[PDB]
RNA sequence: UCGAUGCAACGCGAAGAACCUUACCUGGUCUUGACAUAUCUAGAAUCCUGCAGAGAUGCGGGAGUGCCUUCGGGAAUUAGAAUACAGGUGCUGCAUGGCUGUCGUCAGCUCGUGUCGUGAGAUGUUGGGUUAAGUCCCGCAACGAGCGCAACCCUUGUCCUUAGUUACCAGGGAACUCUAAGGAUACUGCCAGUGACAAACUGGAGGAAGGCGGGGACGACGUCAAGUCAUCAUGGCCCUUACGACCAGGGCUACACACGUGCUACAAUGGUAGGUACAGAGGGCAGCUACACAGCGAUGUGAUGCGAAUCUCAAAAAGCCUAUCGUAGUCCGGAUUGGAGUCUGCAACUCGACUCCAUGAAGUAGGAAUCGCUAGUAAUCGCGGAUCAGAAUGCCGCGGUGAAU
């Protein structure tokens, strides 16, 4: 029963109160929840060329991070398990329930 | 690029979907040690004789909006020149400028 | 048992000094197993024998990342945070030799149109 | 050149007139676009018309010639 | 440059004796960024030389050598109105070491021993004696310093 | 043709990206497409309502698409007719409901987009370009803003040589990152060819 | 095929031409047309087929009768009936927008008011210093402001806090490294001097860092009628059984030649054969593959783990120890050619990449001339990624060793 939440998104400042919240809803429901572990973020690089022709010297460098936490509830509650059900947070971030 | 040439990857493309299957199980079917020496030569004979344009190596990869075929990108399906228009508007989450 | 972390342009080491023989065992191995390089060998044993004390301190070394001479470079400055611990007169001397002082020169990256961080192409005036 | 798991290849459509061929024993040159095809023994002795690009040059197959593709006999370049 | 006068880097001295005298030829020898193949090659050099004249400590052997070997005066082009004249300057103690290191490198390298190490041995025993390219390219300088031996603005 | 775009420079400073989702990999193209054909559905045909920051974020295959406009009454329409089709409209060529919540611009004269379209609307008119610029000029600066530059480039009243003109007032400090600089560009169709305009409005840090 | 043509065209558009791409040539074809709206005739679309043909295409046979409203019928749908038209990578970058190069990350470029001059204009913005800087101070008919400089942004350098899995291992631990969020520090802050009683500079302490700590992004008003009408958009001009459209084959890969960027070398600071170490970053279901077996090898078969800090690419190479080669066109160099294969792919002839065996070309350091680089830099060594079915010596990054001046 042990679930494992994980949140994966591309604003950083977006997944640490996606998370904040997650385990304060899940530890003010008389549960014990170990902190957002941070696993390393990928970031992928892109070359675009600007001019529209030619000058291949000329591009922008942009990047697109996706920064990825986790969340355990070692001993979990019915009221954290509820209170986690109607906890529906989306738009932003992919949150996956390991369930168990 | 020209709207017949959009148009003749749209149909290269329709065939591609139409024989994804059959190519899928013939390939199946021809890899397959199991199977007979004369069964896997009249399968790949069949799959030789499929119409040409039912392959995925005729396809070309281009822009969704503009139709170019060179500087594409995978992640984001465009051309260099609208995937960076849409990156400086601000139209494409995640991804900014880099540096490092 | 002073505890040290030492940091080199990749390589990370954590050293363990204890008052003992001299011996020094980097990654669970002798440092001269460890160091196939002379100057390596150098550049650890150096904060100990500059102040006059080589085979004092037991050393436990633990490294990670970098390359042959980076981990060198970390684990004197590692055995530096260490022997600053337990007394403070030594840290003039080491400052003296400029080994506290973590070196914070890195690779730096690959520019643009250019073939390496700072070597361009060659130009031609027609 | 190709693998021999795979094993030869030769065009369906050139291989129908050969077969349309070889049965009647006729010398009509076989008029073909398919330089992609590799010769076979088995229509060794008759002839063929091979398109390169700009006409369809004859190119009466040998015995020695057997293996290679129909292509080979028929250059699509002119130096000079 | 054009503005300051930078602060030259430390050079830590070699492992085997520690002398930054030796550390800098090591420098000079290297190519490619190998320490171990410059500090190989000098230090066969060091020990043929050393078991060859039976000489307890060549550090001092080299210091004798590389003073034999440095120049005092060389010759610096100036600009006086258009006319370009080579007028004899003293040589700064740093660039006297470092031209007497790249004269006995480049010496060195042109030799017909079989190593490298065995080529530099070579050298640096006739440049103790007074004989090899490095003492005829002192010697070129100091000939064309006195040759003018004229210019003292 | 050497500065930055002013939004995109500061997409992460100050500036939010006007598209929130997140996607895997082989997704995220579809995702793009499917928005971009989205945006440009809208800005063609809510072309008479003054829309400036249509802004697409879809939760798990339902979508909350918020466009802001300085008139929502005529794009919501009468009791909410015209929203609904709107709705269903992008319901068909999205995947799953697109809930649109319609906000309000309660100062269209800080807004780049909707200036740049005034200007660009005036310029197809047949106005003296000189006098449209102008005229944003003194609405944007009365109206608040603590800086405002617009650039009119093209065959400027039929000239066949084509140049480029603006008008500053205020600061509008481009290279400050945390500035909070506004900008749009748009184009106006007139008889003689593309008239460019361009609109930046610094409001604050 | 087309474009790019002094710096600032020439591994440039092109981040990857066997077909496709493709825009070019040869041939075979179509004409509201491959694509949008106006329309009315039948049908749910859709699936499986036969033959002829290189294919585009042409001629035929079976199954299914949608769904909501229901006898007007509707979101889609196949073949035309015709006019509008569509379509055009056709031309004009010297009609244009958008985008880019470049002087140049150079420190400049202006404006309002005031004043001076008949006026164009000037002043400010000049001068004494100072600075990376029109940076700052002080003077000063100027007083102020704006865009530029700097700062605010990202990364790296030390520490603290929250957290401890798939990460870590000092004694299950909550120490440490690490991971990734939030902060601390650095301010000429203190000391001594020089300096107009200034700005500032010079040296010193403390500190991980000292003066802009290192790297990046950020590119003023403008200049080149600079580049792009072939990303796109667009004014005008031009073609509408054709300059539009579809298919097969070929070409874009030809080479008396010349030049521009590179890669590999000409060796002993090295080649080869054995051992033995030390990374970072990035990728992986449009896949990476543990392991076992077969093969000289590329690879093939079975099978396992992993949407990944878990499994994998993957072994880092240069490095170190031993042996050998002993200066030879060689045990250097690895082009070219002959043979036999493996993969990817409908298909490897034109025209793929690797593997194996054989061959072994020039090349022994390069004329006039000319280029990059000021420190973790140059030099050298490997490793990843985009494009991509396959196809990098290019491009974009990563770390290792590591100078001289």
């Amino acid at each position: 029963q042990r679930i494992r939440i994980r949140l994966k998104s591309f604003d950083h400042r977006l997944i640490d109160q996606s998370a904040q919240e997650i385990v304060d809803t899940a530890k003010r429901t008389g549960a014990q929840v170990c902190g957002p572990v941070p696993l390393p973020t990928r970031i992928e690089r892109f070359n675009v060329l600007t001019s529209p022709h030619v000058n291949k010297d000329a591009r922008d460098q942009y990047e697109i991070r996706t920064h990825k936490r986790m969340v355990d509830i070692v001993q979990p509650t019915d009221k954290t398990v509820d209170a986690l059900m109607k906890l529906d947070l989306a738009a932003g971030v992919d949150v996956q329930i390991a369930l168990g | 690029a020209k709207k017949s040439m959009i148009n003749r990857e749209l149909k290269r493309e329709k065939e591609v979907a139409k024989y994804a299957d059959k190519r899928t199980k013939l390939k199946e079917t021809i890899s397959d040690m199991n199977a007979s020496d004369e069964v896997r030569m009249d399968a790949m004979l069949e799959l030789q004789a499929l119409p040409r344009n039912s392959s995925p190596v005729r396809l070309r990869n281009r822009c969704a909006i503009t139709g170019r075929p060179h500087g594409y990108f995978r992640k984001f399906g465009l051309s260099r020149n609208m995937l960076r228009e849409r990156v400086m508007q601000g139209d494409v989450p995640g991804v900014r400028k880099a540096s490092w | 048992r002073n505890y040290g972390t030492g940091r080199r342009k990749t390589s990370t080491a954590r050293v363990f000094l204890a008052k003992g023989t001299g011996s020094i065992v980097v990654n669970g191995k002798p440092l001269d197993e460890y160091f196939s390089r002379e100057t390596s060998r150098m550049v650890v044993r150096q904060p100990l024998e500059l102040l006059d004390s080589p085979t004092a301190y037991d050393l436990y070394i633990t490294v990670k990342g970098g390359g042959i001479s980076g981990q060198a470079g970390a684990i004197r400055h590692g055995i530096t945070r260490a022997l600053i611990e337990l007394d403070d007169t030594n840290k003039p001397a080491l400052k003296a030799a400029g080994f506290v002082t973590r070196d914070s020169r890195q690779v730096e990256r690959k520019k643009l149109g250019l073939r390496k961080a700072r070597k361009r192409p060659q130009f031609s005036k027609r | 050149p190709r693998s021999l798991k795979k094993g030869p290849f030769i065009d369906a459509h050139l291989f129908a007139k050969v077969e349309n061929a070889l049965e009647t024993n006729s010398r009509k040159p076989i008029k073909t676009w398919s330089r992609r095809s590799m010769i076979l023994p088995q229509m060794v002795g008759l002839t063929l018309s091979v398109h390169n690009g700009r006409t369809h040059v004859p190119v009466i197959v040998s015995e020695q010639m057997v293996g290679h593709k129909l292509g080979e006999f028929a250059p699509t370049r002119t130096y000079r | 440059p054009r503005r300051r006068v930078v602060a030259t880097r430390e050079i830590l001295p070699d492992p085997k004796f520690g002398s930054q005298t030796i550390a800098k030829f090591i420098n000079h020898v290297m190519s490619h960024g190998k320490k171990s193949t410059a500090e190989r090659i000098v230090y066969g050099a060091l020990e043929t030389v050393a078991q060859k004249r039976n000489i307890e400590d060549p550090v001092a052997f080299f210091e004798d050598v590389l003073e034999n070997v440095r120049p005092m005066v060389e010759v610096k082009a100036r600009r006086v109105g258009g006319a370009t004249y080579q007028v004899p300057m003293e040589v700064r103690p740093s660039r006297r070491t470092a031209l007497a290191m790249r004269w006995l490198a480049e010496a060195a390298a042109k030799r017909s021993e079989k190593s490298m190490a065995l080529r530099l041995a070579g050298e640096l025993s006739d440049a103790s004696e007074g004989k090899g390219n490095a003492m005829k390219k002192r010697d070129e300088v100091h000939r064309m310093a006195d040759a003018n031996k004229a210019f003292s603005h | 043709g050497q500065k930055v775009h002013p939004i995109g420079i500061r997409l992460g400073v100050v500036k939010k990206h006007n598209a929130n989702w997140y996607a895997s990999p082989k997704q995220y193209s579809e995702y793009l497409i499917n928005d971009i054909q989205v945006r440009e559905y809208l800005r063609k045909k809510l072309d008479s309502a003054m829309i400036s920051n249509i802004m697409i974020e879809r939760p798990t295959g339902a979508a909350k698409i918020t466009i802001a406009t300085a008139r929502p009454g005529i794009v919501i329409g009468k009791k909410g007719e015209d929203i609904e089709r709107l709705q269903k409209e992008l319901t068909k060529m999205m995947g799953v409901p697109a809930q649109v919540n319609i906000e309000e611009i309660t100062s269209p004269d800080l807004d780049a987009r909707l200036v740049a379209d005034g200007i660009g609307s005036q310029l197809e008119r047949r106005v003296m370009f000189r006098r449209a610029m102008k005229r944003a000029v003194q609405n944007s600066m009365r109206s608040g803003a603590k800086g405002i530059k617009v650039e009119l480039s093209g065959r400027l009243g039929g000239a066949e040589i084509a140049r480029t003109e603006w008008y500053r007032e205020g600061r509008v400090p481009l290279h400050t990152l945390r500035a909070d600089i506004d900008y749009a560009s748009v184009r106006a169709e007139t008889t003689y060819g593309t008239i460019g305009v361009k609109v930046w409005i610094f409001r604050g840090e």
